[PDB]
């Protein structure tokens, strides 16, 4: 949109000409393609190939700073999050830039915000929570009208990260008081509670019977639900900004806020460099097929990297610093958010 | 005129150009059941909204699909295959 | 039963064709191992995804079928689809006085206002609760324009007054019409409540006692969205006085009187504009086009609806009781005024006109009534007519630029340049009507045609629709002339009609592909449809239309290549397609069926190759061939009249007897000069018969491809004997086979003779090593025929490349092209290759990808290419890990060199200074690089404009990141 000198559609020209006449006074941008057959990309001379292309295809205007983004692919929507509420967009129509959301989700309570969001892997629930709020709410997206179906009680606590695991019906949370709780969606009763670190944990990731967390103290810990044993501590040099766990193999990918990335394996304590940058990374996300990962930073650049060794395929520039990203489940679409806008790209290989 | 609810996720742009085809009343009732409680789940999985109506005579029953045309043809083929299976099953018994 | 199968089919419809075949094979193995329940193999092989899922449920059982499919999904290394299947199974598998006076006064008022100018059951539940557990306050209604929203609202409030609806929920009903609120610039809620009462005074305390007692029925929210375009602060207090639009906004937002509840009636665009404010609503859907078309038909140009509308409109416009009367000047002026009003209505997205606007226009009511009899279609047609006969920039442009409702206007606009529709207008008016629209329309379509990329499928389909509407042969011929090749999906019968009509008049067509699915009628057997009549079941119109499209495909004069990007062809479909290709008038050279699914009708494909004389190529793939089919192929090839010069079989899963028959036809058929067998299981027992056929001196083969055949050393020695005996073959490819050093050595021994006539051989993924490279180098000395070679993706270290360079340093060698990728290379090989480039005099290409060449390697190759003697044409660098200094050195070398033409650099990290250096070097007049591989958008704006400036000089230069552009066709067509 901005990158081109001017974005234009095929019918735009005819409409402009007819308007000019009435008042008496590649080149053509394309729309996203959904069907899998129409991709028609020849074999290089469901898949594990490494992508080799990008192109912007829309911009989304929210009106205020953007803190978290999510992209559903089973349904086409997208979710943006700001201090005053959440806005739901759509991607079906064709427009250069969007201004009329699909629905607004406001909160009326003095000194009440939101700071985080998270979507279920089935695209059926949406966790929301923030400062000075009564509880963590879950929205029922499968229903013909948005409405909270449950509440997770919490008093005098601020949530700074969320997560879930639908196989066992467990919902997780992290609070600024260094307290990590749990719940059960059947009964909504706290099952356990892990505490002892006032610095707290900025990011938590759940997979199987382990819970990996990290924070400003520059340490990574592992907890197990079954027992009450103490965690396993790993030592690093800088702070940790985000984590993601490969779905295929045993690796944990994180950013160190000094332009470095490291991989950690559960089986044994092994590490190795996979990238270097002059900026500070603010997020890292893993592809649904574990062959590549995306990384959005602070020095106005979006990067894509290759899993086997860590070499970078390419990157795209932007105007404002980015703070979030999210890769679709199709492995095709990747969303990012900077400033007061949320843009959409496409991947072809 | 007929009045119906629409979910909040199915876009309104897709309501253009619907598709319709008729079937036997008894076969339709067996396929969906008298209550038709399953329609919401099928819709959520298929990103497509259905609508079952019974003609006055009670002999032919219409079904409907909304969504992109390829989705329409896909669902039509699925329904006709299931209908043939049910027809042969009845014929055997 | 059906409920779970539906989800299962949707699980199996994410599977690719090859994945689908692999799933079928695994299932067949599982079933064969099973004795409890047996499943026939032919049924499995003949079944499609839907049939597969239904049968898998039928034999195994719901839970067991889900479990088996999940297990196989896990076996194929498909995790995500497995999780989706598990969750969908979890969700699909079942468990195992004053008030009376007010209401009466309101009823009189609404009866008077309606006099001046089934659904109850659903409306009654509009406030109840659903299964999730929810009670809605706000309800939005929308639908087509035929229904009168005010009529619905007044009927609902009347029924409420009668007491049969919402008797127990609320007692006060308020009707807010937006027009009236707009009439008055200033208003307040208390003012409205006082006004609605007859006495003009109401108890504010009683009204505001409870929120439940109230209700508000807004109407026509879309009428004034122009006022709502303004943005204002919302008012918390209800006693204040503010503009009406602010009150409506604050009441919809629920910031004022939150406990109360609303309801809204609105049009489609209105629900597009208001969806952003209403909080957690419950939308609904409501549903004179048919009546209007029926009336027009009864009051009768059947080819298009634009013609019918024009005919009806001109019938209406004719003076009553007088025929063939030229309109008076005042009549024409009033017509123009009416058309301008309609066009303003379309542009401003308002379907309602108050008498004030009519007075501003000035046209009389009687004349307007006489001119029109009955709708959005009429307004659109009137806008078209206007086009046939404000601020500098306004938002109404972009608003109407959504082309969601202007589609009809353009469709009509294209329909009026038809002469059959033009002539009645000319005689009715009696004056010439020159129109500059035609030029703009022709230029529009021609601008579409000129796009460098193959036309987008949707754009092409819509262009076909519009042009087919035009119905002018010379117009289409002038428009379609621009382009050469088209890409055209076919989704619906009308798509077939448009595609058939609009292509007969294309004079420069060469290539075309069609993705056809869902069009083919349900088979008369096992798909009987009571709704469809007898004609639809058999001899349907779709059959005739597909036959006519096939005839057009056959009869084109300039068509050569036909392809099917994807399709589910029926046996009848392929029979009909082949019927129209046996005609000698056909001129198509090539074919393609690799991605399609055409298995039932493959046997029909052989008759055409036997009969037609101009067919030159034939490509199959992924299909399944039986022994009888291969025998038929042999017999068809055995006809003396055939001139086919290429065949390609793939993954057909042939049998030993099939290889024997193929060898016999190879030795007997003189026309066939190529053959490919990739993905077939051709063991050494399949290699020996082919070698025996090759031994004879009559064999006329020149190319041969053998991919994933998994041959061994015995095949290697068989081929060695055949090659020493044979004297005809030229191209051979053995890739992805585990030959090893012994096979390399055997072939090398066979090739050391001076009478060998091989020109191109490639061995990829062959498990070579240093020893194999030594053997090849040894056999390379004393030969001058072989000209190409490629050893990619083998762990040939530096030493092997060193040996090859030592052999190639001689003046007698005639090797021209050499490519090697992923060979674990370093700087020493680069020193050797720089020596070779500086000295050699026949090497014309090279490739080094995924090799950690680094700064030293690039510096060595630069010192090589600096020389003026070198004749290297194209070089390949990628993923070699470059930096700034190496890019500086490369830029200097490119400044010095004069023979290098092509190049490539991607997957590298260049600093902005380095990119500056590279562009400056590309700028030099001396260098002439006709291709460069780079991504423009990957850089800041400064770099993009710099590279564009470089692109301006030397307009021949091409900067495209994706290499393999302008590369000869043979290099990649041979390999496959």
């Amino acid at each position: 949109l901005f990158w081109d000198k001017e974005p234009w559609f095929w019918h735009d020209t005819l409409t402009e000409q007819l308007w000019r006449i009435f008042a008496g006074v590649s080149r053509f941008l394309q729309s996203i393609s959904w069907d899998p057959e129409d991709f028609e990309d020849a074999w290089k001379r469901k898949r594990l190939a490494v992508p080799c292309k990008l192109e912007k295809m829309r911009i989304l205007a929210h009106g205020e700073l953007v803190l978290a983004t999510a992209i559903s692919s089973f349904t086409r929507h997208v979710f943006t999050c700001g201090r005053r509420g959440i806005k739901v967009w759509s991607l079906t129509g064709q427009v250069a830039e969007d201004r009329f959301p699909e629905s607004h989700l406001p909160i009326q309570t003095p000194g009440a915000f939101l700071r985080t969001c998270l979507l279920s892997s089935n695209s059926r629930s949406l966790l929301t929570g923030g400062y000075n709020l009564a509880s963590v709410s879950v929205w029922d997206l499968a229903a013909p009208s948005l409405h909270v179906k449950e509440q997770l009680p919490c008093a005098g606590l601020n949530c700074q990260a969320l997560d879930a695991n639908l196989d066992a019906n467990l919902a997780f949370a992290s609070f600024t008081s260094g307290v990590v709780r749990i719940w059960d969606l059947r009964d909504q009763s706290v099952v356990r509670d892990l505490k002892g670190y006032p610095d707290g944990v900025k990011s938590i990731v759940v997979k199987g019977y382990n819970i990996w967390t990290g924070g400003p103290d520059a340490c990574l810990r592992c907890w197990d639900q079954r027992t009450i044993m103490k965690p396993l501590e790993y030592q690093f040099k800088s702070q940790i900004m985000s984590l993601s766990h490969s779905p295929q193999e045993d690796w944990v990918l994180l950013g160190m806020a000094n332009g470095q990335q490291w991989l950690q394996s559960t089986s044994g304590s092994q590490r190795h460099m996979v990238g270097q940058k002059d900026s500070v990374i603010l997020s890292v996300k893993f592809s649904p097929f574990g062959q590549w990962w995306a990384s959005v930073g602070m020095d106005d650049f979006l990067g894509v990297y290759s899993m086997p060794a860590g070499t970078k395929v390419f990157e795209v520039p932007e105007m404002s610093p980015v703070t979030c990203c999210d890769v679709s489940s199709n492995n095709r679409l990747v969303v990012t958010g900077s400033g007061e806008h949320a843009s959409v790209y496409q991947i072809t290989y | 005129p007929q009045i119906r609810i629409r979910p909040w996720w199915f876009p309104v742009q897709e309501l253009r150009d619907p598709l319709v085809f008729y079937l036997e009343a008894w076969l339709a009732d067996e396929l969906f059941g008298p209550d038709r409680a399953i329609i919401p789940e099928m819709e959520w999985t298929s990103q497509a909204l259905l609508t079952v109506d019974i003609v006055d005579s009670g002999n032919l029953v219409e079904i409907t699909v909304f969504g992109r045309p390829r989705v329409q043809n896909r669902v039509k083929s699925m329904l006709l295959c299931l209908a043939w299976f049910h027809r042969e099953h009845r014929a055997r018994a | 039963l059906t409920f779970s199968s539906y989800g299962l089919q949707w699980c199996l419809y994410e599977l690719d064709k090859e994945e689908f075949q692999t799933f079928k094979e695994l299932l067949k193995k599982k079933s064969s191992e099973s004795t409890t329940c047996s499943i026939p193999q032919f049924e499995i092989e003949n079944a499609n995804v839907e049939c597969l899922a239904l049968l898998l449920h039928e034999y195994y059982g719901a839970s067991l079928a889900w479990a088996t499919s999940i297990s196989i999904f896990e076996n194929m290394n498909l995790r995500t689809l497995s999780e989706k299947a598990r969750d969908d199974m979890k969700r699909h598998s079942p468990e195992d006085g004053d008030t009376w006076d007010y209401k009466s006064h309101v009823m009189t008022k609404f009866a008077e206002e309606e006099d001046v100018r089934p659904e109850m059951q659903t409306l009654a539940g509009a406030f109840d609760s659903d299964r999730w557990g929810f009670r809605p306050r706000t309800v939005v209604l929308h639908g087509k324009s035929g229904i009168g929203k005010s009529a619905l609202a007044r009927r609902i409030v009347l029924c409420w007054a009668q007491g049969g609806l919402y008797q127990g929920m609320f007692s006060y009903v308020f009707f807010l019409p937006v027009r009236e609120m707009q009439r008055k610039k200033e208003s307040s809620v208390t003012e409205f409540i006082s006004r609605e009462w007859p006495d003009s005074q109401a108890p504010v305390t009683e009204i505001m006692s409870r929120p439940e007692r109230l209700l508000f029925i807004i109407d026509g929210f879309d009428d004034l969205g122009s006022v709502l375009n303004n943005d204002t602060k919302l008012c918390k207090d209800w006693a204040e006085k503010q503009p009406p639009f602010t009150l409506i906004r604050s009441l919809l937002r629920k910031v004022l009187l939150p406990e109360s509840f609303l309801i809204v009636t609105v049009r489609d665009v209105g629900t597009e504009k208001l969806k952003s404010e209403v909080v957690s609503p419950r939308y609904l859907l409501v549903r004179a086009v048919g009546s209007l078309i029926c009336v027009a038909l009864q009051l009768q140009f059947n080819q298009t609806l634009t013609g019918l509308h024009a005919a009806f409109v001109f019938h209406q416009l004719t003076p009553r009781g007088v025929v063939r009367r030229c309109l008076n000047l005042e009549e024409r002026v009033v017509l123009k005024r009416f058309c301008r009003m309609a066009v303003e209505g379309v542009w401003n997205r308002k379907s309602v006109f108050d008498g004030d606007d009519l007075m501003v226009q000035g046209l009389g009511e009687s004349e307007l009534r006489a001119l029109f009899h009955m709708h959005l279609s009429l307004q659109d047609f009137c806008a078209a007519l206007y086009y046939v006969l404000k601020t500098k920039r306004s938002m109404e442009l972009k608003q109407a630029g959504f082309h969601i409702h202007s589609l009809w206007m353009k469709r009509f606009l294209f329909g009026l340049v038809s002469e059959d529709v033009r002539r009645p207008l000319e005689v009715l008016l009696g004056c010439p009507v020159p129109l500059g629209v035609k030029q703009k329309l022709l230029h529009w379509v021609s601008l579409l045609g000129q796009q460098p990329n193959a036309t987008t499928p949707g754009d092409t389909l819509d262009a076909f629709h519009c042009l087919f509407e035009t119905q002018d042969k010379e117009f289409v011929r002038l428009a379609l002339n621009s382009f050469q090749e088209v890409w055209l999906p076919i989704n619906q019968n009308l798509d077939l009609i448009a595609s058939s009509f609009c292509l007969q008049h294309c004079p420069y067509l060469r290539k075309i592909r069609v993705d056809v699915k869902g069009i083919f009628p349900r088979d008369e057997s096992a798909e009987a449809c009571p709704v469809v009549p007898l004609w639809m079941r058999d001899k349907t119109l779709i059959e005739e239309q597909w036959e006519d499209f096939c005839s057009m495909l056959g009869t084109h004069p300039h068509l050569r290549q036909l392809d099917l990007g994807s399709s589910i062809l029926t046996e009848r479909a392929m029979k009909t397609l082949c019927a129209k290709l046996r005609h000698p008038t056909c001129k198509i050279q090539t074919l393609m069926f690799r991605n399609a699914q055409i298995t039932p009708g493959v046997q029909h494909l052989w008759r055409i190759v036997m009969a037609n004389r101009n067919l030159r190529s034939l490509n199959l793939g992924g299909t399944h061939l039986k022994e009888e089919d291969v025998r038929m192929a042999c017999e068809a090839l055995k006809h003396p009249k055939c001139l086919l010069e290429s065949l390609r079989l793939d993954c057909c899963g042939l049998t030993h007897a099939c290889y024997l028959k193929i060898s016999q036809i190879l030795t007997t058929s003189p026309s066939l000069k190529s053959l490919s067998l990739a993905g077939n299981k051709v063991t050494d027992q399949g290699v020996m018969p082919l070698s025996d056929a090759l031994r004879v001196s009559q064999c006329a083969l020149q190319k041969l491809i053998l991919e994933d055949c998994g041959i061994t050393a015995t095949g290697c020695q068989s081929l060695a004997s055949a090659l020493v005996s044979n004297r005809s073959l030229t191209h051979l490819c053995l890739s992805n086979n585990s030959l090893g050093n012994e096979g390399v050595n055997l072939l090398c021994r066979s090739m050391r003779l001076p009478h060998c006539s091989l020109q191109r051989l490639m061995l990829n993924q062959c498990h070579l090593d240093t020893a194999g490279c030594g053997f090849l180098a040894l056999a390379l000395m004393g030969n001058s025929w072989l000209t190409h070679l490629s050893l990619s993706m083998n762990p040939v270290e530096d030493n092997g490349v060193k040996l090859l360079c030592e052999v190639m340093r001689e003046p007698s060698c005639h090797l021209q092209d050499l490519e090697l990728v992923k060979c674990h290379l370093t700087a020493a090989c680069c020193e050797s290759l720089s020596c070779v480039i500086s000295r050699s005099r026949h090497l014309k290409s090279l490739d080094l990808t995924d090799n950690a060449l680094g700064d030293g390697g690039v510096a060595a190759l630069c010192e090589g290419l600096k020389q003026k003697n070198s004749v290297l044409a194209r070089l390949g660098l990628k993923a070699c890990g470059l930096t700034s200094d190496c890019c500086e050195a490369l830029s200097l070398a490119l400044s010095c060199n004069r023979h290098l033409t092509s190049l490539n650099l991607v997957q590298n990290n260049f600093s902005p200074k380095g990119m500056m250096k590279l562009c400056s070097a590309f700028a030099c007049p001396t260098s002439n690089l006709q291709i460069i591989g780079l991504w423009k958008w990957q850089y800041p704006v400064q770099i993009r404009k710099l590279l564009e400036e470089v692109q301006l000089l030397k307009p021949r230069v091409v900067i495209d990141g994706s290499w393999h552009s302008f590369d000869e066709d043979d290099r990649y067509w041979w390999k496959n």
